[PDB]
RNA sequence: CGGGGAAACCCAGGUGGAGGCCUGUAGCGAUGCUGACGUGCAAAUCGCUCGUAUGAUUUGGGUAUCGGAGCGAAAGACUCA
RNA sequence: GCAAAGAUCUAACGGAGAUAUACUCAACAUGCAACGUUGGAUACUGGAGCGGGGAAGGAUUUCGUGCCAACGGCACUCGUACACGAGUUGUUCGGAAACUGAGCACAACGUUAUAUCGUUUUGUUAGGAAAGUGAAGGUGUGUCGGCGGAGCUGUUCGACUUGAAAAGGGGCAACAGAGAACCUGGGAUUAUAUUCCAAAAAGAAAUUGCAUGUGGGA
RNA sequence: CCCAACUGCAGACCGUACUCAUCACCGCAUCAGGUCCCCAAGCAUAGAAUGCUCUGGUACAUAGAGAAAGGUACACUCAGGGAAGUCGGCAAAAUAGAUGCGUAAGUUCGCAAGAAGCAUUGGCUCUGAGGGCAAAAAAUUGCCAACUCAGAACUGCUUACGGCGGGGAAUCCAACUGUAUAAUUAAAACAUAGGUUUGU
RNA sequence: AGUGGUAAUGCGCACUUGCCAGGUAACAAAUCAAUCCUCCCACGGUGAGCUUUCUUUUCACCAUAAUCCACCUUGGGCCUUUUUACUUCGCGUUGUUCGGAGCGGGGGCUCAAGAUUGAAAAAUGCAGCUCUUACUGUCAUUGUUGUGAGUUCUGCGCAUUAAAGCAAAAACCUGGGGUGU
């Protein structure tokens, strides 16, 4: 029994290294629509899930009370925070205000 | 993955390090040594071949003390604290035999964990 | 297949009239006593080798004892 | 296909057993008029459709 | 078929597998019990 | 060497009752095995809401036939037919409605 | 094929020990769990069946 | 969810994924070349082009309606060339 | 004319199919062209495949050996050709036994000069007496129980001999709906295999129908 | 007599080869037509588009030699002009992906619309942004995976695989999606929602 | 002549087709998670390919069937407790929600999908090889990761546009009564 003929992934693996570094993916290389390559629903689902996970962790750690959690939960659903860092910075602003009021 | 790779870093690729070191590989060349092809001068550049060709952290030749190569008891012993594949010294062996036109004569085979022995095609 | 837990009920399995044979399996870490009954293959797992030797002698001489080996294709 | 009634299978069996050449000794009989089987059948020429 | 084998040949059949051949005849694969030897009864039958 | 499979029984249609799962054998063969149909499980009456009953399994035909009785019911009255809240409602209803009848009957008889 | 809703009304058998479960065209406002009265002495209420 | 407004309500972002909706495979059709072929591969086919492609959608098996009768989103269409 | 679907080359082996010759003549200029197999080479199909399995349809085309008159629109040493001889193995797979559906139409009744006509699932034949099945009892038998003096009375449950209640005859129609207790290994074939394997069943199970004994109730 | 775990014995009938098609079925035939179901790899790419490839399959469809004319093509190109051709722009050419900006009349306010139009796109070496888990202003300390987008410097083009809308101004007809003369007519014909009338 | 737990319900508790009532069989979009498997990585073993020069490299393989035993992850239903849970509220989804007709929190009961331990089961399978022929023996290997990409098994219905609302029956299951009494 002879061995199977070789089908090699060496070129693909080398090209994968270049693409991981940011090559071969510019404007001239794109054939599908932007939503086809990266659906906006998938991006929204990831972002909202990140924001909801962070708020739950902050509530469980008692960094925020349930009233602040509920206010931020509705605002996360309302497209107020662009990413995780935007939400954390806003929580710091709320916490700083509460300290001054205290 | 977590950190984006740079092209300049290909000059120095990090090689893995064992926690509890002293991993030993053995090349058993007893069968062909009795036939004289592995002569005194052949054994000279044989271990020399394994000296400057064995790569470390990507670089080649600078073995330092991380990899120790020794010759005694008619068998070749490679000891290193670094993390190496056993196939690598089978691939280095095949490179040597091709350089000396012996690949059609001597086949390297696995006998146990960490041991490679050199026999003849029957 | 059914696993026998204790040695007391293992001797009851071999004492049954339908126990055709006992297959003794020698694993590197344990010894298995597989009793071929009518409906089920009952197995007792003994880890200690000294106990396994004692148990093997305690097997009733009515039940045939089979030493499990790797029978070859040429043999079979 | 796999399915067929046993009665259909038996009809096909008889057609298989009839699809034979004439025995040689038949042609040597005293008043023989048979030289070859005139009812020979081939599965590609004529269909039975059972 | 099992009962006929007992009457005709005084052997015990542990399994009978049957098929109807494409020519219309029925063929039986009869395994005899390990007590009986199929070669021995084949010699007695006359097929050897 | 990417493997492809065939139907191993004599039904070659992808219906709800002929679902298949890929199975890797000890001989390194990829074969197709039929999935067993599942029962929805024991429910409360459709007119009452048609909800799965607590303490009862979802067994199909022969598995339900061979299973022990308490796998399919509870020790409470109407166990395996009505839920706990439905049983409580009937007990309360039986007592209260029968009490109203006696009071109404006693008033009529006394007058 | 029918615009009007249908109602399944459970009655007791007047002579046997069993239920009947008749099916009629539902008037507007009929609901599940409603008690339906049919007969000479039925009160005048929506869903009840009375002699004209 | 922001921003306005006395109120009525209005203006902005996001989410969502509707439609006998669109581009476009398979599928189902057949517009033009009045192309090929036109004693053909074919008693209707071939090539490119083209319609539609979640719907009044396509399709297997089974079943029901026929000869002055049947069936027909209707062309006297179809009912084994 | 035998031009869609890209394509074959090479050596060796096999074969009658050759390196086939009056003179002259070293070979060319006088035996051409074509076959099958194997190894190399090259290419195509490109997973909606000239892949691997089934239904309908076909019914031996399957397999081995032999063979080349006709046939495979050229060719064949090849063949789905011809001849001979073989091959299809099931408690669990599909069907039936054994479901209902769109439906059919036996009986019954009616009609027709004429049944070769009509009705026959909107729970359902027929002006229509279409149930032969049987709660409970009474009466015997068998397996028990309790009482008092192996038997007696009474009693439980299965076998044998008085009659509650069960309206609406008998059937077909699905190999893709419902239903359905098996699944791996094999050095097991020329051809069949969840179908063959035999005591270490390669083996491991799951399910019916009867029984026996044990344990426990009667 | 009835339950539990066993155990003993017995598990009847028919189908089962092969094919399912550019040769096994229908089409007079090994006919480029037709014929239901299941499993379905890698890369490019939005991808069951299209192109190429490992596995499996195949080299079977009469061949050889070989620049006549004239043909057919799921083959091209052509200076200058650019529809003057022709019944008629038939045919061919042309447009072309993605991204940013931008887009008229008309309108049942839904559209028209990809209207029309401009611009960018390669390769390299970088830089930012977009996360997870664990550890007692944890607003930090560690470890780590998958990718996408954006912005720079340098360096290029012969504008260079496949695939992939030409556009605009108007008239006539039918509202629209659909159907429909199998084999010369796909339309303005039929249907349609909407409207009206009749019998009961 | 059943039995435990406040309860959700637990336990191996006899007969029932005289009769009656329910259930299974039994059907249903899209979105989002996604099973067995498939494909990719990462690491590591075994064999092979390339090897004038490079290539800690390229390719292949690294398998565990039914049937059983024992019993932490997600999703749903429910119980108990605290309910001074909604006055210019809180919990949750990507998503259209939900709550005194009982939200959230603590502690539980249960169902559905899967982990996991073990019997089966290495005695099998796969690859290379020692010895020396017999289709012989000896021996070596015999894997795990992945917030990776697919995948309709499943979560999933009183479940879709709807003047569209999506078969039935056999067979089986449980109960109500009754028998045992
Ligand atoms: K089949
Ligand atoms: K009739
Ligand atoms: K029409
Ligand atoms: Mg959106
Ligand atoms: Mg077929
Ligand atoms: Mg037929
Ligand atoms: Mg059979
Ligand atoms: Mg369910
Ligand atoms: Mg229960
Ligand atoms: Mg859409
Ligand atoms: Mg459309
Ligand atoms: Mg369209
Ligand atoms: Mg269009
Ligand atoms: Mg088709
Ligand atoms: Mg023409
Ligand atoms: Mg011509
Ligand atoms: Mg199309
Ligand atoms: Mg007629
Ligand atoms: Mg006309
Ligand atoms: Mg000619
Ligand atoms: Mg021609
Ligand atoms: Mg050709
Ligand atoms: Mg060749
Ligand atoms: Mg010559
Ligand atoms: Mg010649
Ligand atoms: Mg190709
Ligand atoms: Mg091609
Ligand atoms: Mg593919
Ligand atoms: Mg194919
Ligand atoms: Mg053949
Ligand atoms: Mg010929
Ligand atoms: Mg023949
Ligand atoms: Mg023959
Ligand atoms: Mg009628
Ligand atoms: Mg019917
Ligand atoms: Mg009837
Ligand atoms: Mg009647
Ligand atoms: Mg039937
Ligand atoms: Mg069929
Ligand atoms: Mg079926
Ligand atoms: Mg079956
Ligand atoms: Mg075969
Ligand atoms: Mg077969
Ligand atoms: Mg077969
Ligand atoms: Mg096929
Ligand atoms: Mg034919
Ligand atoms: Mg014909
Ligand atoms: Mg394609
Ligand atoms: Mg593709
Ligand atoms: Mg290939
Ligand atoms: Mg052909
Ligand atoms: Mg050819
Ligand atoms: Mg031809
Ligand atoms: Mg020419
Ligand atoms: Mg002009
Ligand atoms: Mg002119
Ligand atoms: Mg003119
Ligand atoms: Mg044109
Ligand atoms: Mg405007
Ligand atoms: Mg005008
Ligand atoms: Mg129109
Ligand atoms: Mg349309
Ligand atoms: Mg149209
Ligand atoms: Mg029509
Ligand atoms: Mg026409
Ligand atoms: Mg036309
Ligand atoms: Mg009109
Ligand atoms: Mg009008
Ligand atoms: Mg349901
Ligand atoms: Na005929
Ligand atoms: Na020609
Ligand atoms: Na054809």
């Amino acid at each position: 029994r002879k061995p199977v003929k070789v089908h090699s992934r060496a070129r693909w693996r080398k090209m994968k290294e270049a693409k991981d570094m940011g090559r071969h993916n510019g404007v001239g290389r794109r054939e599908g629509s932007r939503e086809a390559r990266m659906p906006s629903k998938e991006l929204w689902m990831r972002r909202l899930r990140i924001l909801r996970r962070l708020l739950r962790k902050y509530r469980a750690d008692k960094k925020i009370d349930r009233h602040v959690y509920r206010d931020l939960y509705m605002r996360a659903k309302g497209n107020v925070f662009r990413n995780k860092r935007n939400l954390v910075e806003h929580i710091h602003k709320i916490k700083n205000e509460k300290k001054k009021e205290r | 993955v977590a950190v984006r790779a740079k092209v300049g870093s290909r000059s120095y690729v990090r090689q893995k390090q064992l926690a509890k070191g002293k991993k030993v590989f053995k090349i058993d060349c007893s069968i062909p040594a009795a036939d004289g092809i592995f002569s005194e001068d052949v054994l000279g550049n044989f271990e020399q071949f394994f000296q400057d060709n064995t790569k470390l952290n990507g670089r080649k030749g600078k073995l330092s003390d991380k990899v120790r190569l020794s010759m005694n008891d008619n068998v070749l012993t490679i000891s290193t604290t670094m993390a190496y594949r056993k196939k690598y010294f089978k691939y280095l062996t095949k490179k040597f035999l091709k350089k000396k036109d012996l690949r059609d004569w001597i086949r390297i085979l696995a006998t146990g964990k960490g041991t490679y022995q050199l026999k003849y095609f029957n | 297949p059914r696993e026998i837990k204790t040695l007391k009920e293992f001797l009851a399995i071999c004492s049954r009239k339908d126990a055709r044979c006992v297959k003794v399996k020698h694993n590197p870490s344990a010894t298995k006593f597989k009793v071929r009954c009518s409906r089920y293959l009952y197995t007792l797992v003994v880890n200690d080798k000294k106990k396994a030797d004692k148990i093997e002698r305690s097997i009733h001489p009515s039940v045939k004892k089979i030493a499990v080996t790797a029978r070859s294709h040429a043999k079979t | 296909g796999r399915f067929k009634p046993l009665a259909v299978k038996k009809k096909y069996a008889k057609k298989m057993n009839q699809n034979k050449p004439v025995p040689y000794w038949i042609r040597l009989r005293t008043g023989n008029r048979i030289k070859w089987n005139e009812k020979r059948r081939h599965w590609r020429r004529t269909k039975l459709n059972y | 078929i099992k009962k006929a084998m007992r009457k005709l040949y005084q052997v015990k059949a542990v399994k009978v597998n049957t098929l109807i051949r494409p020519d219309g005849l029925k063929k039986a694969y009869i395994r005899l019990s390990a007590a009986h030897d199929a070669l021995d009864t084949a010699n007695k039958i006359g097929l050897v | 060497s990417c493997p492809r499979v065939q139907y191993r029984r004599r039904m070659h249609y992808a219906t709800r009752g002929n679902r298949m799962k890929m199975v890797r054998t000890p001989g390194n063969k990829l074969v197709m095995q039929k999935r067993a149909k599942r029962s929805q499980g024991i429910h409360t009456p459709w007119v009452l809401g048609h909800k799965r009953l607590g303490g009862t399994k979802a067994l199909r035909h022969i598995d339900a036939r061979l299973a022990s009785r308490h796998e399919k019911s509870v020790s409470r009255a109407y166990g395996g037919v009505l839920s706990h809240d439905q049983v409580r409602d009937r007990v309360v209803r039986a007592f209260l409605v029968e009490e109203q009848r006696i009071v109404k009957q006693a008033l009529k008889e006394h007058s | 094929g029918r615009g009007a809703a249908l109602a399944r009304v459970e009655f007791r058998h007047p002579y046997k020990f069993r239920r009947v479960k008749e099916l009629m065209v539902a008037p507007e406002g009929m609901f599940t769990g409603q008690s339906v009265f049919c007969g000479q002495k039925a009160p005048l209420a929506i869903g009840n069946v009375l002699p004209l």
